[PDB]
RNA sequence: GUUAUCACGGGAGACACACGGCGGGUGCUAACGUCCGUC
RNA sequence: UCCUCCUAAAGAGUAACGGAGGAGCACGAAGGUUGGCUAAUCCUGGUCGGACAUCAGGAGGUUAGUGCAAUGGCAUAAGCC
RNA sequence: UGCCUGGCGGCCGUAGCGCGGUGGUCCCACCUGACCCCAUGCCGAACUCAGAAGUGAAACGCCGUAGCGCCGAUGGUAGUGUGGGGUCUCCCCAUGCGAGAGUAGGGAACUGCCAGGCA
């Protein structure tokens, strides 16, 4: 199975971040749609979240899943976090490979004004 | 020589930062909150508070936690 | 592609008609092909392993990968980490063309053609047999043949039963047992 | 067809069990159904004489306790390791 | 419960314990032989 | 001299000339980081194969391995690339 | 807000394993090559790009099956702290703590937030 392997791979950083106990931004990716959220240190509350399936952020995107869509989602997440006052969250790519849409959205969030 | 083994500090007792709770030969107990595992598989506190024992996990492994007072 | 189009056009139709399936992809779908070489005499000499790997790469579209020792036994005097053989994992156009070229000429022309076995299955429908006299293949020419060698051929498919393998053999027309 | 007698149980614990075994008696329990299980007191010699019968393994016991008739069946009989004494019986209101 | 508890300063004595009770090891699940933890 | 299990009695310590054993080693990788994989054994097919070179598939799920004698642990791996 | 789907936590065999059914509304999953993002101990092996061309199929969400498996009383039993006795290798007396195992019972779990869909 692929989802089980991905979850187990992400479990490393997921458990490692518990000791730090700081809010962390995570992104789940799929060729169809992309979801993103900012989990609180407790691991049960999210200060903000978004999904490409939502028209409110997919209106300007030719489709929910694409590099431009991922970049726009990352920029929107970063802007919402900055206006909410997330206070320097950490990053977690949900056990993905940091070369494609995840890299694009991470770069977008970093240039939005973040320092992670 | 008889190597010293056993639980140095029990649950419900106060411990300070850097205090060892149990110097175990292996890993019969696992650190939880405010507890760290040294290279010698020894659990040491990282803050000041009361110690507590718990059982959880798929194998019902034992965890040692610390709650600040 | 060249064979995949025909496979989808005719094989899938007959399979669905005979098995009264409902889901479009319920018909078996090939996953990959495996061409392995497990002679085991690589301990005596290492050059034969390299020559056979080169021959496999030439006949196929990709180079084989070497396989190291799995478990050591004192009886056969085999160590750990010592390569013995190699396998080619055919997927995509390479596997399609290789299988087409095989079924076209190679399989019909073989000494003592008693017929392939339709019951020798692993248990979930994966057909994995072994064939000797590698000279049967057209690529292996007398200018490069070194010694009468054998290979293991498997067709890994998404099916999980022997009925699907039997249906695939019927689609391939299964000359005779 | 088989006569039985019982006594109300008002004590509990290993001390009570020792008291009964010293007084030549032992307790038993009845459990099953929605009704709460209950402990009852029986003597020793009379109970042994009753158990001497070979039909007990399939007969339905008619317990008479507090002027009430209850149909039960014995499932477990904790017997002393080697001595011929009984110390606990289990019944189900079948 | 007379602070019966802990801390520093000076003065000590011993530095060969036996018997009995409780749970054990060695001993041959021969023991009331023998050695341990505690009163 | 050091180290491992009992004795050593559900906290720790705990002895006899009590019952049982290993060592004076060892790295410029056998350490660290980061990206990944994941055990012996049996069954199906198998010119070499005798059941016991390895090979394609199934069960197994740490009885494997975890450099040394042994003890506690190691699957998130402390096992391997 | 009634129901379905995916993610983020708690709990860690009441959530576990076998069998049957159902599912494309959203979501999830299968697909071509890749000289381009990423790279292979060869392989696009793992992960990425164009989405539905087509489907609910390995797998995956849910329901039933108490079948395998798991949790589990009251009470009883073995044991044990204190004072004494006996025929002192051990047992009993007054009293406190109480097994394991087994039975009844439990249950196909549950819970907080976000996101999408049929209404």
């Amino acid at each position: 199975d692929k989802k089980s392997a991905r979850i187990r791979r992400a479990t490393r950083a997921r458990r490692k971040l518990q000791e730090l106990g700081a809010t962390r931004l995570v992104v789940h990716r799929t060729p169809r749609h992309i979801y993103a959220q900012v989990i609180a240190p407790n691991g049960s509350e999210v200060l903000v979240a978004a999904s490409t399936v939502e028209k409110a952020i997919a209106e300007q995107l030719k489709y929910t899943g694409n590099k431009d869509a991922a970049a726009a989602v990352g920029k929107a997440v970063a802007e919402r976090a900055l206006e909410k006052g997330i206070k320097d969250v950490s990053f977690d790519r949900s056990g993905f490979q940091y070369h494609g849409r995840v890299q694009a959205l991470a770069d977008a969030a970093r240039e939005a004004g973040l320092q992670f | 020589e008889a190597k010293r083994l056993g639980v140095k500090r029990f649950g419900g007792e106060s411990v300070l930062a850097g205090s060892i709770i149990v110097r175990q030969r292996g890993t019969k107990f696992h650190a939880g909150a405010n507890v760290g595992c040294g290279r010698d598989h020894t659990l040491f506190a990282k803050a000041d508070g009361k110690v507590k024992f718990e059982v959880k996990g798929p194998k019902n492994r034992k965890f040692i936690s610390i709650e600040a007072e | 592609a060249k064979l995949h189009d025909y496979y989808k056009d005719e094989v899938v139709k007959k399979l669905m008609t005979e098995f009264n399936y409902n889901s479009v992809m319920q018909v078996p779908r090939v996953e990959k092909i495996t061409l392995n070489m497990g002679v085991g005499e690589a301990i005596a000499d290492k050059k034969l392993l390299d020559n056979a790997a080169a021959d496999l790469a030439a006949i196929s579209g990709q180079k084989p990968l070497i396989t190291k020792a799995r478990k050591s036994v004192a009886g056969f005097k085999i160590r750990q980490g010592y390569p013995i053989g190699c396998k080619v994992t055919l997927r995509g156009e390479r596997m399609w063309e290789f299988f087409e070229r095989l079924i076209t000429i190679a399989v019909p022309r073989i000494r003592d053609f008693r017929g392939l076995s339709a019951k020798s299955f692993d248990g979930r429908g994966n057909y994995s047999m072994g064939v000797r006299e590698q000279i049967i293949f057209p690529e292996i020419d007398y200018d490069k043949v070194d010694r009468v060698r054998g290979l293991d051929i498997t067709i890994t498919t998404t099916a999980k039963s022997d009925e699907e393998g039997r249906a695939l053999l019927a689609a391939f027309d299964f000359p005779f047992r | 067809m088989f006569t039985i007698n019982a006594e109300v149980r008002k004590e509990q614990g290993k001390g009570a069990s020792r008291r009964l075994r010293a007084a030549n008696k032992f307790p038993a329990i009845i459990y099953g159904g929605k009704e709460a299980p209950l402990a009852i007191e029986l003597d020793h010699d009379k109970v042994m004489n009753m158990q001497a019968k070979a039909e007990f393994y399939s007969e339905v016991l008619t317990i008479v306790v507090d002027g009430k008739e209850i149909k039960v069946k014995a499932q477990d009989v904790q017997r002393h390791p080697y001595k011929p004494k009984l110390q606990h019986i289990d019944f189900v209101r079948a």
